[PDB]
This record gives structure tokens, C-alpha cells and sequence, in this order.
């Protein structure tokens, strides 16, 4: 997989180049954000079961057909596999957040997921609503200031919510 | 001893036959040593 | 890539887990070292052509048969000297990639994997490139923890050729 | 005595060498009992074998085999017997064998036990008659006793998807659990409690997916949280 | 509404569509914005990244533009490269 | 156990590798964060009895049926009240073991592996233990990055029970 | 797999017939030229490393963009996979020269190789150039008389040149 | 099949190796033997119609109940007598196929594989075919090393039936 | 797989319903004729070898081009595989007779079998002739009155005839 | 496998104790030794091909019976395994240096190595000579103050030498 420092090395090599001082100075701007990026994945990991079950509870309150007899999240083995899917997607968005780009999310999670749900009969447009409810549960948690020094991590909040958007358009 | 890791275990009769057949090729490397006197204008 | 970041994601994903503090500390140790490791890449890049044409001349000093002997594998022609200084710059550029990434990622993918099969086929002796890396190891001019980062990737390249 | 019928090979990644001394982050974590693991590390061998044979979605409490686990912790069975014991297990017959036919069950067990894809369609045809005439217990024994299994994994390594990513690349072949789920487009129709087979995206009068434009004040919001110190 | 809060990144807005709409500091994906070009090593016609040195295959998966769900993925099944050259005379006379 | 040191060795032994700078940087991230986590384990150890008796009383205020309902599962007898404060001490002790080691290794081996068969058989409720751990998170009195380290292992135990 | 003799039996079994007199005498013609067929494959496998490393060296001088930065044989692993594939193709061609037909070459070497190269971005028309360079480096060596009794085996050389042409058109 | 040529390719391909002199000495032993194998395959073909009817009449003398007992599995009807000589001709044809290929390759796929299910289902006794093959071994009329190659594949078919 | 009893349950669970009183009474009618259902698969199993080998013998008398050279049943391996295909299909019909419904017949035997015979080159219409020749051979045995009390099994025999008919239209 | 921090935790759980302040303050002394420990491990891993090759070449100089025809290092496949066995032990000693205790040296390297060498006929006393020649080749390198701050680290070289003695008495 690639991280954000390995994505610039692969672009540079493909043209047989060194890295200029302008490119190095933009990679040490990525290092200085290093402790605020680690606080964001720590807040998502530490609350990871309340992200998943509060947003699954919300998903069936407003789409109650999914848990009725004949639905897809009916019959508790399929209920447990439904919550497994939300923890899986939340796991790889957490991986793509420390890496700095979404390549481990793209080929280990999202690659072939839309075609998997069509072979199972799972509503892939309702999985995207499940990802979108974990999106703002995780954003409201990362904007929350508890346990953190004063300062700024607002360009990183917009980045974490973009991996949740990429995961949600790849499944519809 | 042939080389320091390769050896020949031969009887004392047949060890004379090994040494007196490579002295029988030591009389033809005394004969291709006259290939250096005719280095130029060999078969003219 | 053998980044400390992608090695942390891989140990969490081996057992299907979230990223705990075991893996966030591996990422944090990359950021504490990334200051000295990025000033080394800036100074090796700025002295690139000085170190490349110097290290090529040090191979022609220790191995003067490489400029005399005829054949395609040697630097006895104008094309063989262009392809020789191409290869010094390849080994130098992969070292600087490892300094901006952290860990021996780019050197393993782009340089070391398959190197032994190439150096056997085209009859390129690996002792030439060891002499070229020992020159850069002595002439980059850095000191402190900045040379300590730089030499750890010159030495990693020498252990693969040796 | 009816030998297996002959099929043709195909070009794949695992048939050919990667010249990779010093593998990277995509090396796929050998789990072996040849490293003498402790109790905390033999739990990781067991979870890796459950993930490989079952899905991640079939590692429920009602699925786990507690007595096959304790014979591995006492060095009575090998990892090749753990993998055989998971395929002949009652959860695997109920959730996977009963909702596939004989041709799609071969390609599940080739992908998950041998760690490679099928060569062609005739390889599914060739192996699906080992199931129908000898059972699952005869099919998994003739699949674990091939030279493809004993050379790669032996009898003390958990299988893995062999050679999935090429060393330069960032996008590799699809993982075998996302490529082949529990049941396919047949058994989907009405045999697995299903309706209507597709769904349009959810409509709403509060749009929820508005893209920001170039003068919006949240793109400059950066240092809005707090001003930097100094003088 | 505009993206105002850092709290509404999870609630309402998704991510910048184009890279001119990125956050103050970063690219469209969210990583830090770094200049694409470094110093070229070995400026040379025969040995070096000339104009016709073919593209890295690992430049797209490193981009993340090969995966279909990411915005960089352009599909060339409907672009002009997939249309038949009419100046080819094998294709004109057959299609006449 | 899963520590940051045994997870760097295992990823290097899997690759047939010597300890590169990928792995030395990861062990160095453990040594940097170990100053903040060794004072969290020292401050949780010294105030342990204040935390055990407090956290057991917080279960009794929240779920007061556990002191009134008859039966062996509940804290209604004096035997069943000492078995509760025993269990709160087991959870607090594993959190201090993870702070000195780094990484959720001691409680993955001693506590969470086989825990659900214990709670199911003896009819113990995992929401009793979440309420006890949420008291210790709010009452350990730490601050800064010392509280950040302690709360990261409290929340691991809650996520295995939730 | 089939060889040349087993190919004739497979034709004759499907018609349920015994072999004729002319089919027997055509088979005893292949036995007569058996020592000239064994002498070709000995000439090719004895120089097998030199066929590959010289046909590659002529390819990168003719198409120099394959070793420039970004080229398909630019890195040490991409360079070593190129020499691997030429050695694989030359190996199965040597197999098809003692058998007498291209049954092992089609099944065990060429099946799916074109689609493998398209998915990689490897230029399939450049692989065909390197196979034709191995063709006439092997044909020129098979026509060399140093070590063999003097005679005409030009029909066998026109057969060996067809296995190389078969793999060259089945890769693009 | 099981030609010596394909059984030399299959060992070199298993190791992923070129054809060494170990394989070329194996194929040379096929070519030094095929001057006797191809004179035996032509001599059996040119005397086939004498050999089929003679071997079919020999099993009627040894087992006379086949021409008398009713049932579809016996040669008492004209349908059963034409299917009996058809089977003798199938055994002689695979023998002459195995001589021009060398080694028991053709009669494995075409005659031996699945033979035991045919004789069990249609109730054909394999001792009828052994009596027929023992006639051909006695009176094919060959001698020298020509008759050694013919009896080598006769006795292979007897060993699979017995 | 499902029997006749679990077929009603799986349909009732997708509606979220209990079983009605007319569904229990239709199930207890299957129990009342359960002894006559077991006598049918006792006759079929006990003569199962003779059903296969007599109907295969009659298939090649009337289709003599299957066992001519080039035909699909011409070799030792292709002929013994024709015999075991009949024994597989006859086995999965008796599994559908004691179950009560054709759920083990459709899932384990007939799913994807028409496309397999098309890939092998097996004439699928002739496989239907062999199944129909096994149909009346086992119906004639099912109507035998030996070793049984005399009664009416005619609705059960017409159900066994429908399982062979379903197998014969699912294979062409 | 264990490190030194989890060695003191596995001993406190077996008696059900919290760690006392003395065991905490003895562990934080090991943390501030941590930069000097990473210098020793870096000094060995960067000279690893020259530790193996020199101490091998110094072993077949004073013991020429090993490489004489008939010896247990003759025939380069056995010579390649002697160099692998030297590299394995030096690898697992440097693993036990960052850990702090030899639990990874004991199980996955040294358990069963006297038993393995006695099965093959390897002279286990000559292996102990080679291990003690990489000991004083890397004790001498860890005492080298090139590119380090000059402080005192004599207590960790006496620790590193002990892991070489542990592996040398375990094969004899
Ligand atoms: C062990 C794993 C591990 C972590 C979890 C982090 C934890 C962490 N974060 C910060 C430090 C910080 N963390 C934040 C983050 C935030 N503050 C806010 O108001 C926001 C709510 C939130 C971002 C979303 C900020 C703003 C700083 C310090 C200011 C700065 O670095 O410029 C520091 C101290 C660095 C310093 O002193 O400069 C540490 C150790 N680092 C690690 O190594
Ligand atoms: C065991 C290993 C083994 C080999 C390596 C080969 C090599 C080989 N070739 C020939 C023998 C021969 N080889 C050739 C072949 C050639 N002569 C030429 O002038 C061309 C350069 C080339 C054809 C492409 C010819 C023409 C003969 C002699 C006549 C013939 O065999 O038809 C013979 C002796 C048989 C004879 O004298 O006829 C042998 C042993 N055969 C083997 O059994
Ligand atoms: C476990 C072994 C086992 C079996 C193999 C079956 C066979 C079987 N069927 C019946 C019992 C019966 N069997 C039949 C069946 C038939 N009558 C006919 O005229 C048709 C030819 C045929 C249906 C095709 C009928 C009709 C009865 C009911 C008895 C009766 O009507 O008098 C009985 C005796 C019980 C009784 O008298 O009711 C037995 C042993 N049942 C078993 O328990
Ligand atoms: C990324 C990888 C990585 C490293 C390689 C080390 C590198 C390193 N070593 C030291 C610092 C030091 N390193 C050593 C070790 C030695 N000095 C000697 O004279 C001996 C030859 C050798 C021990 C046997 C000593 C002794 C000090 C402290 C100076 C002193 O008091 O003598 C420091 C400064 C911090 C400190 O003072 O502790 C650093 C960064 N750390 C890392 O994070
Ligand atoms: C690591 C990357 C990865 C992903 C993402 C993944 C997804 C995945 N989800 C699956 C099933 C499932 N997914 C769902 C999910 C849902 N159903 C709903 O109604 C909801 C809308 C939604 C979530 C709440 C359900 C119910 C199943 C069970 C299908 C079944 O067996 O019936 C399956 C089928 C295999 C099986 O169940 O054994 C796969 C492969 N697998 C992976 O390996
Ligand atoms: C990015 C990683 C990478 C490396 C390391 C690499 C090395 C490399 N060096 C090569 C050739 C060469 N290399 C040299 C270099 C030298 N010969 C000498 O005598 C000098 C002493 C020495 C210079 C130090 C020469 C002369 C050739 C041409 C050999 C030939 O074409 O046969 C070749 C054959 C193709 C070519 O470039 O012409 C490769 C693949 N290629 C890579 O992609
Ligand atoms: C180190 C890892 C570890 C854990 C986690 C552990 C838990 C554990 N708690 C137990 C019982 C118990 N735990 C409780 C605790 C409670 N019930 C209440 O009503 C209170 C609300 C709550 C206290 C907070 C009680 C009352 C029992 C006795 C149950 C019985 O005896 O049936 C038992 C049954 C045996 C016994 O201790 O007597 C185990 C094994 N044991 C371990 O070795
Ligand atoms: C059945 C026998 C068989 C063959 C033949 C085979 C080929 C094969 N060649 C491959 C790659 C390759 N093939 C080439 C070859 C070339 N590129 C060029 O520019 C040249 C024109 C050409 C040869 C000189 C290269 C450079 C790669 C891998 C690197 C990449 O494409 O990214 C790969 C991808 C996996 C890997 O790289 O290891 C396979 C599977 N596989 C098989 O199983
Ligand atoms: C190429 C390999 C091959 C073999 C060996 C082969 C044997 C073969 N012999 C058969 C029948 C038969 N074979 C015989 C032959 C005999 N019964 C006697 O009593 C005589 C003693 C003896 C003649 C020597 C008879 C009478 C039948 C008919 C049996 C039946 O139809 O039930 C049948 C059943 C179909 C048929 O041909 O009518 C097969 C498949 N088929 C093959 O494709
Ligand atoms: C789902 C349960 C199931 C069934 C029913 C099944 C049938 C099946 N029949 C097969 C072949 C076959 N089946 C036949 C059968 C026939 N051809 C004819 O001419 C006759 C009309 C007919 C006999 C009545 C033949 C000739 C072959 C191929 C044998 C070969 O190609 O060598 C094969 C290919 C395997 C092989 O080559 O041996 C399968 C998988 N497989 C299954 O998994
Ligand atoms: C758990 C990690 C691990 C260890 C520790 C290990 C040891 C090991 N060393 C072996 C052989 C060997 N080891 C040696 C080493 C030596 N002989 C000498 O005379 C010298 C004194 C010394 C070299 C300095 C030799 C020569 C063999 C080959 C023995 C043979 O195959 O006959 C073998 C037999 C397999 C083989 O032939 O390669 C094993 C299993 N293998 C492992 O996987």
C-alpha cells in the first residue's frame, strides 16, 4: 500500500527525478501535523463500538423494512453480519487516516464490494446510508475537544470525512 | 593428489600407469612448443 | 513499501483489528525521526552531481580495467561511461527516497529486488557499486544524527550487494 | 477407476518467480507452529485460519470449534488437520456447502485452501465429480494431498492468497472473500430471502451531499479554531 | 449551506469535488499538498526520463486513480481513444 | 504478548530480515511514549483502593437490583460483594500491565480470551463492568498525555465488552 | 500433453481405425531424423543463457524507451522479469522441438499470456520483437556444423522457426 | 499420455528446468528401440483379421457356456457375437497404438481407465479377455526382438485384467 | 437442503407468520402416508444397479452413434462416466422422494448441469432419454405389489414420475 | 516470545500483584538506556554481511578439515547452509538485544538445534567456535565510538555478549 510520503516517491520515480526543496518543504508540513493526526484515529478507535451501534440503531429507526421478516438484516445471523460490515468499513477508513491516502481502503475493502452486494441481494444504497451515519458520528467526535491541547486540526477533519465519502460512493 | 580437493586412490602397480601416461602427453607439449617459432608466415 | 506507517497498518490488519496504541507508537517514532531524516535528503540531493561524478571516478581508480577492457559490460566507451554514471545516480536516488519515506521501502522495490539476477546476466560485478557507495559514505559531509540517518541506508545497500 | 479429467493451465502470478529478497508490507504473514508460539500467539493462528476458511462474517460464537482448537493447543493435530476440520465442520456445510452447487463450491475451496484462483472453467468441471462420488471428506483429502499444498504450505502453515500483489503496484488482484461470497447470482433469487435485486439511491429533501465551492468560508476555516501565538 | 463547521464534515458535506476546492493546506483527498516535481537525476537523452519514457504503471495505483470509486479514475470506454479512426480505409470501406 | 517490541520482531522475522530503520524507529516510538505511560501506571497503582471501592459503588448506584435480587450472580450477600470488588481489581490491574508494556497485550492474554463464556455461564452482565470502567476513566485524576495514555486502555476494555 | 507420435494415434482412435502402411512409414521417417532433432535441442539449450541476454541487449538498444525512466523494463525487478519471460518462452519452445508438436507450448506457456500482458501494461508488440530476436539467434546456431556430421536438416529448422513464430503472434 | 518423450518433458517442467542430457539420453533410447516396435505394429495390423477371429473362436472353446446361455451379456445371439469380436479388436488396436508411441500410453486413457466399472456393470468376466489375449501372444507369428515388444504390451493388458 | 416440512417453515418465516391450521393438517397428511413413501424408496434402492445398467443398455441399442468412434460414449473412460452420471441422478431422485420436495434434487444435482454438458460436448438431449428410461423402469417397480399390503399409492407414484421429469427438462 | 517489559508483567500476574514503585523505577531506567541500545543494534545490523563472512573465513582457516573433501562444509550446498546458519543466529541475537531478554532466541531458533545437528552429523563444537567468532567481531563493533556521543554503554555490551554465549553452549 502507499502512505502519503510514498505517493510522492512513486510520482517522482516514474519520471526519474530527485525531490526538490519545494517538495521536501511540503513533506515537513505533513510531519508537523503528526500528533493531531494520531489524536483523530485515537478518538475513532476508542469509541468504535458506539460509532457502529448508535448508527445502526439510527439506520433501522428510519428504514424499518430492513429488520422486518423478509428483510436483509432480519434473522440475527444477518443482523450480526450487518454490524460486521460497518466495523470493517470503519476499520479501513481508520487505516486510510494514518496513511494519509486511501489506497489500503481502495483495494482491500472497496474493491469488488458493489458487485458483492448485488450477488447477495443486499441493498447497496442502504449500506451507503450506514456509512454516512458513521461519517458524522466520527466527525462530531473529532471536532470534540476533550483530552486534547489547544490548537488546530480542522483540515484533518475535512480529510477524515472525505474517506467516508469515498467509501460511500463505491457501494451504491 | 590431483588438486587439493580431488584425489585418486590407485594401487601401486596402476599408479605407475597413471604417471607414465601423462609423461606420454608431456612429450607432445615439447612438440607444440615449436608453435611459437612459426608465429608469422606459417603455411606459405 | 516498508514505511513505518504501512508496517503498522499491516500488523493491525493481520488480525482484523483497529489501530491501538501499539501501532500509533510506531507511527510516532517515524515523526520524531523525520526531522533529521529530511535534512539528510535535502543535502544529498543538492550535492547529487558532485557525488555522482566523484564516485564514478573512484571506481575507475580502484578498477582501471573497467576503462580499458573491450566489451559491452565495461565503461570503455562513451556509452559505457554514460551508463555507469546512470547507475551511480540510481543508487544515490534510492537512498534519498528512503530518507523522505522512513525505512527501506523504495530501495527494496525499485533497486534490490532482482538485482542479483541482473548483475549475473549483464556481467556487472557488484564490487564496483560497493566502492561507489563507500565513496558517498565518506564524502557526503554530514554529521550528527543527520549522517547517522544517511549512512544507515548506504550501509543497507552495501549489505545487499555483499 | 475413473481418473480425474485433464484440464489446461493458465498464466497466473504464482506460477512464476517474484525476485523479492526482503519483502515489504504486502508480504502476507506466515502463521506457523514451527515458531513454537505461546498461548497468546496460538490464538492468532486460530483466528487467521477461521478468517481464511470461513469469512470474517462467520467467526460468530456459534461457529467456533472449541474442541478442534484444544487438540491444536496440545500438539495432537497439525494445521493441515485444523484446516481439514474446518471444511468438514457443521457450520461450513450449513452456511456454504448448502447454498452453492458443485462447481461454485470447488472454486471457493480452491481459492481458500490452495490460495489461488482456478485455472479455467474446466478445472471446476474436473473437480466437482470428486464431491458427488466421494463426498466432502474425500474431496478435501485429495485437495490437501496435492503437491500444490504440500510444497507451499506443508502441514504446519495456515494458507493464504498466494501472490496477490505485484511488488511495484498499489492495486492488486481482488481478495478472494470479496471476489467469491457465500452464495452467488443463483440461490440469490428467492432461495435466500430476497426481493427486487437492486435499489436506487436514497432520496431526501435535505440534500446531505453538497460539494463546497470556491468562496465558501469553510475552506479558509483552518486557523479559525485558534490564532497562533507570538509577537 | 457552506461547509462552516468542522462538526458538519461528518454530518452534511462530503469532500471537495475538484482540487481547487480543497481545504486550506491539503489536496482533494485530504493529504498534505506537496509539489509534484523534484530535481531530475541523470539529465540525459538515452538514459533518463525523456519525453517518451513510458508511464509508470505504479503511478496510478499510487495515485489511487485506478480504483473506480475514487474521483481520479477516468473510464476510457466512452472517450475518443475508443472510437475507430475513420482515416483507416479498412474501416471506412467496410462501414460504407 | 502483543507489545510494540514483539510486533516489530515478528514483522522482521516474517520477512527474513535484520532490524532495519523501519523497526528501530518503531521501538523508538515506544521509548518516547513510555515516559507518559510509566507515570500513569505509577499513579493508578498508588490510588488503586480509592478506585476499586469507588467503582464498585458506582455499579450499585446505577444498577441497584444487583444488591437486592437474591441469587449467586448478584452482590446481595457479603460473599457476592467481595467477588465484585475482586473483579474491579482484575480489570484495573490489567490496565496497569498494558501501560508498562505498551499495547493491549496483557489483557488480550489474561482477560479477553474466553471472557464471553464466563459472563454467559455465570450470568454476569458486561454492562456492570462498563459502568465500573467509566468511573475509573472519570476519576483517576490524571491530566495531559498521562491521562491520554490511561484512557486509551480503559476504552479498549470497554470496546471488548460493548 | 501430446508428442508427434501420440498425435497420430489420437487421430486414428477417433475414427476407430488401425494405422495404415503410409502412416507407419511416415512415423519411421521421424525416427530416422531423431538424431538430427536431438542435435538441434542440444545446440539450443547449451547456449540458452546467451540467446536470452543478447536478444535482450539488442532490444533495449533498438527500443531505448523501455529502459528510460517510466519504461516497462525500468527497475531491477522489471528488468529481471523481462529476462525471466524470455527464458520461459525459450524453454517451452525447446520442449516443443523434441515432442514434435506445439501442445505443451500452447497449454503450459501461452494460455492467457496475452491477457496477462494487457492487464500489466506490458507492450505485447515489444515482447514479439524479443521473441523474433531469439528466433534467429537460435536458427543461426542450429545451422552451425561445428560438432555435427555434415548433412541437410533444413526441414527441422523450418519447424523450429514455426514454434517461435507461434509464440510471437500469440502474445500481442 | 505416457510416451517417453512426454515423460521426459514432465520431469524437466516440474523443476522448471531446461532439457539436459538426462532427457536427451531418454528420448534416444526410444529412437533406438522404435525399429522393432514399428515392425511389430505393422505385422500385427497386416494379420489382424486372422488374429481377431482366431482369438474369438478360442474363448468359445474354452468357455462354451457363452454361446448357449441366454442373456444380453453372452455371445449366444448374433448381436452378442458381433460385440464380442468388437472387443477383441479393441484390445488389439490399443496394442498397436502402444507400439508406435512407445510405452503404455494410449491403452491407459482408451482402454484401462474405467475398465473395472464396465466389467462390473455389464457382467463381463475379465477371464474371457485373458483367454483371448493368451491366444494372440501364442500365435502372432513373430520372433526375435519384434516379438518382445509385442508381448510387452500384451502382458500389460493381462496384468490389468488379472 | 429442505424436506417438505422445512419448505413450509422457510416460506412462513419470510412472512413472519405462524403456520395455519390447514398447513399443519396438510403436513400431518404426509405423515399418514409415510409408510407407503418408504416402501417406494425401498423398491428403488434395492434394484438401483439394475435400473442403471438396463436403461443404459437400451440407450445404446436405440442410439448406436453414441458408442461409435467419435461418439461421446466411446472409450473406456467416457463410457464408465456415462454410467456414473446415471447413478448420480438416480441417487438424487431418491433423495427427493423421502424429503418430499425437489430441493435436494435442484440444489445438489440439477443446478448448472445443462451448462456443464454444453462445455464438455455431451449431447444433452440423449441424457434426457437415459433419465426417461430410468423413469418408467422405477415406476414399474414402484407399482409392484410384492411384499406390501394392497392399497392406493397412485398419487405417490405420480410424484416420483415428476421428479424424473424435472431432471429430464433441466438437463437439455 | 517476550521482551523485558512483559517479562516483569507475566511474573506479577502469577501472584496477582500490582507492580511496586521499585519495579517501575527499574523499568524507566531501561527506557533511558533505550537510545544506547538502539545504537548497538544498528551497529550490528549494518555490518551483518561482514560479521558473517569474516568469521566464516576465519573459521575455515584454522579448521581446514571442514572444507576438505569429505568435510561438513564441502559441496557448496553445504557451504551455503553454514553461511545461513551463521546468519540466522546473528539475526536472532540482535532480536534479543532490542527485546532485552532471550525468549525469541530460545524458542524459534535454539530449541532443538543440538538435536538437529546431531541428526545430520554436523560437528556441533565447530558451530560453537563460529558463534564465538561473531561474538568478538560485534563486541568490538559496539565498542566503536564512530558517529555516537561519547558516553558509557559497557553494561549493554556485557549483555550482548551473553546472548552469544547462550547460543554457543546450546549446540555443543
Ligand atoms: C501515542 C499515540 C499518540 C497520540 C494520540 C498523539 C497525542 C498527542 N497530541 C499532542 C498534541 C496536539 N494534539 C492536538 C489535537 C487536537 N487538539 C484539538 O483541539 C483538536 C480537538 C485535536 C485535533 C483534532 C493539537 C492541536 C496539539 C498540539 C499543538 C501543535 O502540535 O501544534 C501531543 C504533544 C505534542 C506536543 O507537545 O507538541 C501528543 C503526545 N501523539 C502520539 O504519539
Ligand atoms: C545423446 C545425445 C544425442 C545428441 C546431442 C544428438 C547428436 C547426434 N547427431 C548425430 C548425427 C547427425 N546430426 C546431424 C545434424 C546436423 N548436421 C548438420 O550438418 C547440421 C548442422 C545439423 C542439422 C540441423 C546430421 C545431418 C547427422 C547424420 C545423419 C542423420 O542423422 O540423419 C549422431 C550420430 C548418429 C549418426 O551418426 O547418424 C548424434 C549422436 N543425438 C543424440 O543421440
Ligand atoms: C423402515 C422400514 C419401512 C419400510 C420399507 C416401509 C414399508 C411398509 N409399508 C407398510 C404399510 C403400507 N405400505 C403400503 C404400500 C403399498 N401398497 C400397495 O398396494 C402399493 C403397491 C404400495 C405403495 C406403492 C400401504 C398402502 C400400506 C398401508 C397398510 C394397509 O393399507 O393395509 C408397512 C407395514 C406397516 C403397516 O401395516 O401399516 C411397512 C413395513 N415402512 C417402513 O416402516
Ligand atoms: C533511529 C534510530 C536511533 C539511534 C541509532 C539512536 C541514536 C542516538 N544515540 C544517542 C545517545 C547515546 N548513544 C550512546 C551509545 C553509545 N555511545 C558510545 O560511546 C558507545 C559506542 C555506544 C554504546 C555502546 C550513548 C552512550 C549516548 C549518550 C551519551 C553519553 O552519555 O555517553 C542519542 C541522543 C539521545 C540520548 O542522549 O539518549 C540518539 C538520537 N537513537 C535512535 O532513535
Ligand atoms: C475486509 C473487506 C470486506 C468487506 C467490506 C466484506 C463484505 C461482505 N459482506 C457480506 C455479507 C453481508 N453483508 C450484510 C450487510 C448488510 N445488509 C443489510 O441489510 C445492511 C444494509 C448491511 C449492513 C448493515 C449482510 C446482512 C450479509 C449476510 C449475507 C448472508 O449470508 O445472508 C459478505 C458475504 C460473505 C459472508 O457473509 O460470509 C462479504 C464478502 N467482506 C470483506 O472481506
Ligand atoms: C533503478 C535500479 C536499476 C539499476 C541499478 C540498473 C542497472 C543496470 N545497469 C545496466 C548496464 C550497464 N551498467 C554499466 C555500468 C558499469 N560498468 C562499468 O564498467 C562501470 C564500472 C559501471 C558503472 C559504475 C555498463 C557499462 C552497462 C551496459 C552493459 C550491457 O549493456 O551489456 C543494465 C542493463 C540495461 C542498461 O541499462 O543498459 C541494468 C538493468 N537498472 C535499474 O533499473
Ligand atoms: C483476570 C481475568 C478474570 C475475570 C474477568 C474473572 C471473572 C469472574 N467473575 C466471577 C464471579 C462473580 N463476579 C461477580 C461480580 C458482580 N456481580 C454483581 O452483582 C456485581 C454487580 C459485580 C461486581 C462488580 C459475582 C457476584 C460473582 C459470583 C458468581 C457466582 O458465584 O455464581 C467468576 C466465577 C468464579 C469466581 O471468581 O468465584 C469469574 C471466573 N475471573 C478472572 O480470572
Ligand atoms: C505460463 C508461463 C508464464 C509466463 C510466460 C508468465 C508471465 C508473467 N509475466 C509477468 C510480468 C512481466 N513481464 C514483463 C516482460 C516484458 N516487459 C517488457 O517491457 C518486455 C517487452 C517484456 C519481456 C522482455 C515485465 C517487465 C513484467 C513485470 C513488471 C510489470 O509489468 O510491472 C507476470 C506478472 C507477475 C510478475 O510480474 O511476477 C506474469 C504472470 N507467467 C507464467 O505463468
Ligand atoms: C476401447 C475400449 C473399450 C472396451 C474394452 C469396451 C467394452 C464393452 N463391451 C460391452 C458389451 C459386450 N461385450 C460382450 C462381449 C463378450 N461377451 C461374451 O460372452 C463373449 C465371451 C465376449 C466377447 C469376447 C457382449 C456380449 C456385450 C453386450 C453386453 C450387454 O449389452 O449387456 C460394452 C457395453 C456397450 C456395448 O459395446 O454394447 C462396452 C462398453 N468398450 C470400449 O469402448
Ligand atoms: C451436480 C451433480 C453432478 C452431475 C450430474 C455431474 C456430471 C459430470 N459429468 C461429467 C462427464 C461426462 N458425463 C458423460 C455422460 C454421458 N455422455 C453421454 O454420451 C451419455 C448421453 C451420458 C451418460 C448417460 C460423459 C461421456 C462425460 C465425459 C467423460 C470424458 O469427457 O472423459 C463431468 C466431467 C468430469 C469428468 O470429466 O469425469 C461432470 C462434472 N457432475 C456433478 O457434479
Ligand atoms: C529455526 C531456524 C532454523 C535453524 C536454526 C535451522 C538449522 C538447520 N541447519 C541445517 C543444516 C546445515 N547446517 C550446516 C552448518 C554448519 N556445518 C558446519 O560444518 C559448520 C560448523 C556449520 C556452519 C558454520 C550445514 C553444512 C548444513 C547442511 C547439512 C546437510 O544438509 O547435510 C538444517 C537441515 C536442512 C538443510 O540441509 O538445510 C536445519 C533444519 N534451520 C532453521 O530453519
Amino acid at each position: 500500500m502507499l502512505d502519503a510520503f510514498a505517493k510522492v516517491v512513486a510520482q517522482a520515480d516514474a519520471r526519474g527525478e530527485f525531490l526538490s526543496n519545494t517538495q521536501i518543504d511540503a513533506l515537513s508540513k505533513m510531519v508537523k501535523e503528526g500528533n493531531q493526526r494520531l489524536d483523530i484515529v485515537n478518538k475513532v478507535t476508542s469509541n468504535a463500538s458506539a460509532i457502529v451501534t448508535n448508527s445502526a440503531r439510527a439506520l433501522f429507526a428510519e428504514q424499518p423494512q430492513l429488520i422486518q421478516p423478509g428483510g436483509n438484516a432480519y434473522t440475527s445471523r444477518r443482523m450480526a453480519a450487518c454490524l460486521r460490515d460497518m466495523e470493517i468499513v470503519l476499520r479501513y477508513v481508520s487505516y486510510a487516516m494514518i496513511a494519509g491516502d486511501s489506497s489500503v481502503l481502495d483495494d482491500r475493502c472497496l474493491n469488488g464490494l458493489r458487485e458483492t452486494y448485488q450477488a447477495l441481494g443486499t441493498p447497496g444504497s442502504s449500506v451507503a446510508v450506514a456509512i454516512q451515519k458513521m461519517k458524522d458520528a466520527s466527525v462530531a467526535l473529532a471536532n470534540d475537544t476533550t483530552g486534547t491541547p489547544i490548537g488546530d486540526c480542522s483540515s484533518l477533519v475535512a480529510e477524515l470525512a472525505g474517506y467516508f465519502d469515498r467509501a460511500a460512493v463505491s457501494v451504491v | 593428489e590431483i588438486v587439493p580437493g580431488s584425489y585418486m586412490y590407485l594401487s601401486p602397480a596402476e599408479a605407475a600407469e597413471y604417471r607414465a601416461q601423462q609423461a606420454a602427453v608431456s612429450q607432445v607439449s615439447a612438440a607444440f612448443s615449436a608453435d611459437v617459432q612459426s608465429k608469422m608466415a606459417q603455411v606459405s | 513499501m516498508k514505511t513505518p506507517i504501512t508496517e503498522a497498518i499491516a500488523t493491525a490488519d493481520n488480525q482484523g483489528r483497529f489501530l491501538s496504541n501499539t501501532e500509533l507508537q510506531a507511527v510516532n517514532g517515524r515523526y520524531q525521526r523525520a526531522t533529521a531524516s529530511l535534512t539528510a535528503a535535502k543535502a544529498l540531493t543538492g550535492s547529487a552531481q558532485r557525488l555522482i561524478t566523484g564516485a564514478a571516478q573512484a571506481v575507475y581508480n580502484k578498477f582501471p580495467y573497467t576503462t580499458q577492457m573491450p566489451g559491452p559490460a565495461y565503461a570503455s566507451s562513451a556509452i559505457g561511461k554514460a551508463k555507469c554514471a546512470r547507475d551511480i545516480g540510481y543508487y544515490l536516488r534510492m537512498v534519498t527516497y528512503c530518507l523522505v519515506v522512513g525505512g527501506t521501502g523504495p530501495m527494496d522495490e525499485y533497486l534490490v529486488a532482482g538485482l542479483e539476477e541482473i548483475n549475473r546476466s549483464f556481467d556487472l560485478s557488484p564490487s564496483w557499486y560497493i566502492e561507489a557507495l563507500q565513496y558517498i559514505k565518506n564524502s557526503h559531509g554530514l554529521s550528527g544524527q543527520v549522517a547517522n540517518e544517511a549512512n544507515a541506508y548506504i550501509d543497507y545497500a552495501i549489505n545487499t550487494l555483499s | 477407476s475413473i481418473p480425474i479429467l485433464k484440464y489446461s493451465l493458465s498464466t497466473q502470478n504464482q506460477r512464476v518467480e517474484s525476485f523479492e529478497v526482503n519483502p515489504g508490507d504486502e508480504q502476507y504473514r506466515i502463521y506457523s507452529t514451527d515458531s513454537l508460539p505461546s498461548s497468546s500467539e496460538v490464538d492468532q493462528i486460530i483466528w487467521a485460519a477461521y478468517r481464511q476458511i470461513f469469512s470474517e462474517h462467520q467467526i460468530l460464537k456459534s461457529t467456533k470449534q472449541p474442541f478442534l482448537e484444544s487438540q491444536l493447543r496440545f500438539n495432537q493435530i497439525s494445521i493441515k488437520d485444523f484446516i481439514k476440520g474446518l471444511v468438514l465442520s457443521a457450520p461450513f456445510r450449513d452456511l456454504n456447502y448448502n447454498v452453492n452447487n458443485n462447481y461454485r463450491f470447488v472454486e471457493i475451496c480452491v481459492q481458500r485452501v490452495l490460495g489461488r484462483d482456478i485455472y479455467n472453467e474446466r478445472e471446476k468441471i474436473a473437480w466437482s465429480i470428486i464431491i458427488a462420488t466421494q463426498g466432502l471428506e474425500g474431496f478435501i483429502d485429495t485437495l490437501l494431498n496435492t503437491q500444490e499444498y504440500l510444497s507451499n504450505f506443508g502441514d504446519s502453515i495456515v494458507p493464504f492468497q498466494r501472490r496477490r500483489i505485484i511488488p511495484q503496484r498499489s492495486k492488486g488482484e481482488m481478495p478472494f472473500n470479496l471476489k467469491t461470497p457465500r452464495y452467488g447470482i443463483e440461490f440469490r433469487s428467492k432461495l435466500a430471502a430476497t426481493q427486487f435485486s437492486w435499489a436506487s439511491p436514497i432520496r431526501r429533501f435535505r440534500p446531505q451531499e453538497q460539494q463546497p465551492k470556491a468562496g465558501d468560508p469553510a475552506l479558509f476555516l483552518n486557523m479559525v479554531q485558534e490564532m497562533g501565538p507570538g509577537l | 449551506d457552506k461547509a462552516r463547521s468542522r462538526s458538519d464534515w461528518g454530518n452534511r458535506n462530503v469532500l471537495p469535488a475538484s482540487e481547487g476546492d480543497a481545504v486550506l493546506g491539503r489536496t482533494a483527498k485530504g493529504a498534505v499538498a506537496v509539489p509534484e516535481f523534484g530535481i531530475p537525476q541523470l539529465d540525459d537523452p538515452v538514459l533518463g526520463f525523456g519525453p517518451d519514457s513510458m508511464v509508470d504503471p505504479r503511478i496510478a495505483e499510487a495515485d489511487g486513480a485506478v480504483w473506480r470509486w475514487d474521483a481520479g479514475f477516468v473510464d476510457e470506454s466512452m472517450t475518443l481513444a475508443s472510437c475507430a479512426d475513420i482515416s483507416d480505409e479498412a474501416v471506412a470501406d467496410e462501414a460504407f
